[PDB]
């Protein structure tokens, strides 16, 4: 039997040994996240992580990955959100983006909270994942903008949502994408992502080299000319930004 | 449209 990988857009991979059908099913399957090191091992069916234990990647033989496992007993299974559930383990981090960003003050003011850096990174490097309750258009644009702060949109029937009181990280901390400010300048985008705990849902991507401690920001992308529908803060903002421009 | 990063 030989290995087979299947990548993701997004860089990151399933793999290990198929069954007679082609599907990742087994007891040595993994999701390998896209720094090519960090995966989840263990028990998948038909590509779904059952139980999947935190090891690192430290060789590849003939195609086929050669992992150890991390110490501890950090397990990981798939957990899709719902319109009321944002976690099953709410306060479980991602470890992935534990080791590649963290929450302090934002050098934005007035912003609150902002999404830094720990380690320098090239360009197109997976930082952050924007878990959320998924909930639809239509209660979203029917609502004051107050309770929509932390609102990304997934696609054409889904918004991701991370509502009080899990915007606080003592209350949520599985994903921290909802914590990247705002900037019309910004060093990273959000993408697309497939994630063997969240499932579908969108990642902070930079968009160029980043240093050490850095914050992270990303254009909010509101729509400019439906003036703007967007908070005050961003319009005030946009005011500056064309300022800016001539 | 009160979300962030739609496809206008
Ligand atoms: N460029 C900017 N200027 C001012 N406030 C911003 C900003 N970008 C984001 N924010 C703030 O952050 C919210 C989106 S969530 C971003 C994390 C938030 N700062 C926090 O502490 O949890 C917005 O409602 C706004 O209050």
């Amino acid at each position: 039997h030989g290995v087979c990988w299947i990548y993701y857009p997004d860089g990151g991979s399933l793999v290990g040994e198929v069954n007679e059908d082609g599907e990742m099913t087994g007891e040595k399957i993994a999701y390998v996240y896209p720094d090519e090191r960090t995966a989840l091992y263990g028990k998948f069916i038909d590509g779904e992580m059952i139980e999947g234990k935190l090891a690192t990647l430290m060789s590849t033989e003939e195609g086929r990955p050669h992992f150890e496992l991390m110490p501890g007993n950090s397990v990981y299974h798939f957990d899709k959100s719902t319109s009321s559930c944002i976690s099953t383990n709410a306060l479980l981090p991602d470890p992935y983006e534990s080791e590649r960003v963290y929450v302090a003050e934002s050098l934005i003011s007035s912003a609150g909270e902002g999404l830094f850096s720990k380690v320098a990174v090239g360009p197109n490097t997976v930082m952050s994942f924007y878990n959320g309750v998924r909930i639809t258009h239509q209660e979203v644009d029917s609502r004051d903008w107050a309770l929509n702060g932390n609102t990304l949109s997934l696609d054409e029937e889904t918004v991701i949502d991370v509502p009080e009181p899990y915007n606080h990280v003592s209350k949520y901390c599985a994903s921290l994408g909802h914590k990247a400010n705002h900037s019309f300048t910004p060093n990273c985008i959000y993408d697309m992502f497939v994630h063997p705990r969240f499932g579908p849902i969108k990642c902070i991507r930079t968009l160029r080299a980043v240093e050490a401690d850095e914050e992270l920001t990303v254009a909010y992308g509101y729509d400019h000319s439906p003036g703007p529908e967007a908070p005050e803060w961003y319009q005030v903002e946009l005011k500056a930004f064309q300022a800016t421009q001539q | 449209s009160k979300s962030k990063d739609r496809k206008y």
